[PDB]
RNA sequence: UCCCUCGCGGAUGGAGCUGAAAUCAGUCGAAGAUACCAGCUGGCUGCAACUGUUUAUUAAAAACACAGCACUGUGCAAACA
RNA sequence: GCUAGUAGGUGGGGUAACGGCUCACCUAGGCGACGAUCCCUAGCUGGUCUGAGAGGAUGACCAGCCACACUGGAACUGAGA
RNA sequence: CGUAAAGCGCACGCAGGCGGUUUGUUAAGUCAGAUGUGAAAUCCCCGGGCUCAACCUGGGAACUGCAUCUGAUACUGGCAAGCUUGAGUCUCGUAGAGGGGGGUAGAAUUCCAGGUGUAGCGGUGAAAUGCGUAGAGAUCUGGAGGAAUACCGGUGGCGAAGGCGGCCCCCUGGACGAAGACUGACGCUCAGGUGCGAAAGCGUGGGGAGCAAACAGGAUUAGAUACCCUGGUAGUCCACGCCGUAAACGAUGUCGACUUGGAGGUUGUGCCCUUGAGGCGUGGCUUCCGGAGCUAACGCGUUAAGUCGACCGCCUGGGGAG
RNA sequence: GAGGGCGCUUACCACUUUGUGAUUCAUGACUGGGGUGAAGUCGUAACAAGGUAACCGUAGGGGAACCUGCGGUUGGAUCA
């Protein structure tokens, strides 16, 4: 959007799933790629890339089991006006663990289980189950 | 609203190049013109409120221009506040 | 109020209120044609019309009819006459004439200003009933062809005519209802004098009305004697009308000259 | 002393002259705004808004007046006197 | 809305020591809606009780701190009141 | 927080909160390590002693905090230089009951005058009050005056809201489209603050046809301080100042991004044998139906009450009590 | 003689005193509305189209609900 760029990524995306979408467009960002990257690795989504040099814009492919989709779980916490903040100890577990998490460390954008095998804590993203 | 041979005659004083009718020391300066002209008309009618609230509305946004410029380059807000007789 | 300029109001100090001053006539002393004015209100013996007093007076001052007439006034300047709330103007014509004229509205500085048949018709001069259209503005007309008369008393008092009568007889003075008059009669055609000029208060007795009329009240007062009633324990009780003059309307005015004048109605 | 159309000129100089209040310190008496002179103050309530006027010579008032308000009359040779 | 030793500055004075702590003089400031001043209530804390937690309610017993000693005020002695 | 208690009547906007995209830089937030300190005792874990327990007790754990130092630089913040899609400017058009001022026209009502003409008119469910032989009503001619503008008028349009309808001129605001050209985050929201606010009402002064609180008659009725009828004052109208409320209602705060469809309205623009009423798109605003979803249900449903983000206002049982 | 003590006195100040406000709690002839009760008198306002659709604002009036005027609302029934 234009106060909350990050936080619309999510809602694109899960929006997107439950109209049984193929692809969702919107425009690109060092973090939205970034966390983009995260998500394809998790094989929550198929592929992703993006248009312009100058004009850039994200492409992302959603995904599905069966008859149902695969990301069925995919909201924001750590937003403007309320940004969360946790270490090496507090991160969170989504789904007792099959959810991932994504969390912006100083090496950068991972997982509740990257960051912590790592042993370092950063500014929590978004809950992916 | 304000005549062509007016409007695109104050352009082409305060723009730092040509037909620059974006340039804030243009913009900027073409709404003193339309606010001080209308203030003569204001001084009549009075009851005209409709029309006021247009006028409100150029003065905050040529407020909200010349904040900007401040913040932009310090200079050209005092060099133009100036020429225009501003701040009264 | 509602006009332009508002009337100052004096604040509560020493029992204070409304006054009377104008946008300005810059100056604050006169020219010459003025004579010295009478004195009292007394008639060659006897008192006459009781009430009338106080001192401050003089300044006669003049003109009406206007007589001159396709030669260009110019205003020199508005004046405040004396008794009469209707300001004054100066006004010079292209031969050093000078005379007077009832300050209409829209006036001072220098303005149009014209005289005799065929005229402009804005608040210039005079002109002929007949050389004017509806006049639903006219002003101090004449009920004779010559002379200047009616309503001088310019302070806001206009008169209104019916666009085109015939028989040479028209006009609609303020509560006079309808009356013709001789249309070889002329009108300033402007009709104004201020109104505001109007519409302040004296104040409080002397400083104010002193300055001009005496006790104008009498009442009762009893003292069946001094009036048609008085005496009582404390209280009125029947006519009270200064030598049955009988205050219950009644009207006046019979027979005679005139009386030719028409609608008048009665409320 | 400085200057100039020019002069009861102008400027700079601050002698002499005059001179309050305050602040510390001390002192006298019973008392220092010492005499003459020079508001008694407050609280509740009636009446009349208020300044003013009145029974010269027993009544100064709550009465008359007042500004304001209203009714009514008067078209000008105005009504009215 | 609060505030004249009030906020600050020179000085002397004073204390174990910095300091308006103090006095004279100079400046006209200092505080406040990020809640001053004013009123009501109150010893603070480690902790205690409840609660999954967060939180809520509290501050007996034990321990660290503070204050008080019939009431109001004062200083003496002393390293220390 | 649509109807249960809950969106301020609406705007503008200071403080405050929040902030599109890129690179460098900083290292404040933040994260990592470490050093202090966080009294002991409580609590907790493991383990000891009183025959057990309560109790007593060793060590650790914890004390989620504050500070300092050394780093890490993704994100937030600061600084520098930018970028253009947000926002804005310019150009040229378009529609509009947007506002303020001044004019002006035609229909109708009432009244005044006069002509014709004659015993009814008016009113109700009936009636009666009332008006009529001093000649009404009806009718026709002339005149005065005030208020509102049939038809077009619409499920229409404009406005922030309240609201805004005859025609003409003058001064003036906003909205939208299109080729474009320009500025370069200049933005969103906004307690307090300022301003705008139906009607009724208030002050001064005007005006006053119709309508009509009050008031007065007639009728109804058990009564009728009402509904109905005959009258009628404030008021309704104007100016200027005040009052600020309404079921000030979409009972639904403003701004932005997403998310099946169908039929229609109104206004701009591109295009099509433009041969046409016309046909195909592409923007603005707006009706009705309705899917997913949401909902306690009714229902809302791309103009959301669906999925989200930023800021603000508000609610916490009924009565008492706004 | 110094210096010191008493002493007189001066400053700071406790008590205590006088005016004058502010605030708070108790109370009072009478008076206003509210609440219960047992339901009495008087009517029927609202809920049906509640028998004049209702309600909000504002104004005036009346034993009392309430009536009437002006504007808004649908939280109005019947094909208006």
């Amino acid at each position: 959007s234009m106060q909350d760029p990050i936080a619309d990524m999510l809602t694109r995306i899960r929006n997107g799933q439950a109209a049984n979408k193929a692809a969702v467009t919107m425009p690109s960002s060092k973090l939205k790629v970034a966390i983009a990257n995260v998500l394809k690795e998790e094989g929550f989504i198929e592929d992703f890339k993006v248009e312009g040099d100058t004009k850039p814009e994200l492409e992302l492919t959603l995904k599905y089991f069966q008859g149902k989709a695969v990301v069925e779980s995919i909201q924001r916490v750590s937003r403007p006006g309320l940004r969360i903040y946790k270490r090496k100890d507090e991160l969170p577990k989504v789904m007792a663990g099959l959810g991932i998490a994504v969390v912006s460390t100083s090496k950068g954008v991972m997982t509740d289980r990257a960051a912590r095998q790592a042993g370092l804590g950063g500014e929590i993203i978004c809950y992916v189950a | 609203s304000l005549s062509t041979e007016a409007t695109a005659k104050i352009v082409s004083e305060f723009g730092r190049d040509a037909n620059d009718t974006g340039s804030t020391e243009v913009q900027v300066a073409l709404l003193t013109a339309q606010i001080n002209h209308l203030q003569g008309h204001f001084a009549e009618h009075k009851k005209d409120h409709h029309s006021r609230r247009g006028l409100l509305r150029m003065v905050s946004q040529r407020r909200k221009l010349l904040d900007y410029l401040k913040r932009k380059d310090v200079a050209r807000y005092t060099r133009l506040i100036e020429r225009l007789g501003l701040r009264r | 109020v509602k006009c332009k300029p508002t009337s100052p109001g004096r604040r509560h100090v020493v029992k204070v209120v409304n006054p009377e001053l104008h946008k300005g006539k810059p100056f604050a002393p006169l020219l010459e044609k003025n004579s010295k004015s009478g004195g009292r209100n007394n008639n060659g013996r006897i008192t006459t019309r009781h009430i009338g007093g106080g001192h401050k007076q003089a300044y006669r001052i003049v003109d009406f009819k206007r007589n001159k007439d396709g030669i260009p006034a110019v205003v020199e300047r508005l004046e405040y006459d004396p008794n009469r709330s209707a300001n004054i103007a100066l006004v010079l014509y292209k031969d050093g004439e000078r005379r007077y004229i009832l300050a209409p509205k829209g006036l001072k500085a220098g303005d149009q200003i014209q005289s005799g048949v065929d005229a402009a018709i804005k608040p210039g001069n005079t002109l002929p009933m007949r050389n004017i259209p509806v006049g639903s503005t006219v002003h101090n007309v004449e009920m004779k062809p010559g002379k200047g008369g009616q309503l001088a008393r310019s302070a806001g008092t206009y008169v209104q005519i019916v666009a085109r009568d015939g028989a040479y007889v028209t006009l609609r003075l303020r509560s006079g209802e309808m009356r013709k008059v001789e249309a070889d009669c002329r009108a300033t055609l402007g009709e104004v004098g201020n109104a505001e000029h109007m519409l302040r208060v004296l104040g409080k007795a002397g400083a104010a009305r002193w300055r001009g009329v005496r006790p104008t009240v009498r009442g009762t007062a009893m003292n069946p004697v001094d009036h048609p009633h008085g005496g009582g324990e404390g209280r009125n009780f029947g006519k009270h009308p200064v030598t049955p003059w009988g205050v219950q309307t009644k009207g006046k005015k019979t027979r005679s000259n005139k009386r030719t004048d028409k609608f008048i109605v009665r409320r």
